[PDB]
């Protein structure tokens, strides 16, 4: 909801899934 | 290394990873004018605007009267 206040690797080839907040 | 809420009406900004995340900075600067409007109003003097879809009884219809005032 607010990443701004709060705050190895990624494949090259990866799948994704959707968040409650439709995010891949 | 406090309860908070989201403003029903907020702007956003894009992350490095093109994400539209809630930006209080903007949501503020907007909502502020949005309030300033409800108070002392808001002028469009001198402005020219084109509007399509301003049918009778539509959102456009209202926005029209807006700019017309």
């Amino acid at each position: 909801m607010n990443e701004s206040q709060i705050m190895e690797t990624i494949p090259f080839l990866h799948l994704r899934k959707k968040d409650e907040f439709g995010n891949w | 290394m406090k309860v908070e809420t989201i403003p029903f009406l907020h702007l956003r900004k894009k992350d490095e990873f093109g994400n539209w995340e809630y930006s209080k900075k903007l949501t503020g600067i907007y909502l502020d004018g949005l309030e300033a409007a409800a108070r002392s109003g808001l002028t469009f003097q001198g402005k020219h605007a084109l509007m399509t879809g301003a049918g009778a009884g539509s959102i456009g219809a209202e926005v029209l009267q807006g700019l017309l005032s």
